């Protein structure tokens, strides 16, 4: 599964863990296995504007 | 103390389930005894342990 989200919130892809992300549009399970990685990238994302 | 093998038998067995039914009120270490306090003031995660 793969999209986008701010700086501060990759700690809430996590199992368990509430916040904005987490409870109102991304969830996984409590019992999940597998793996998250994460890559700052704001050289293809913000624009000047 | 006539009859004492008598009593004794009788109040072995209700010392037995005082006992019992008393011990669910300790915690354990658990941060509470009743369940209901633990599923409400906390996330599923620390709700386990």
């Amino acid at each position: 599964d793969s999209f986008v989200i701010r700086g501060n919130e990759v700690s809430q892809i996590a199992p368990g863990q509430t916040g904005n992300i987490a409870d109102y549009n991304y969830k996984l399970p409590d019992d999940f296995t597998g793996c998250v990685i994460a890559w700052n990238s704001n050289k293809l994302d913000s624009k000047v504007g | 103390s006539a009859l004492g093998k008598l009593q004794d038998v009788v109040n072995h067995n209700a010392q037995a389930l005082n006992t019992l039914v008393k011990q669910l009120s300790s915690k354990f270490g658990a941060i509470s005894s009743v369940l209901n306090d633990i599923l409400s003031r906390l996330d599923p995660p620390e709700a386990e342990v």
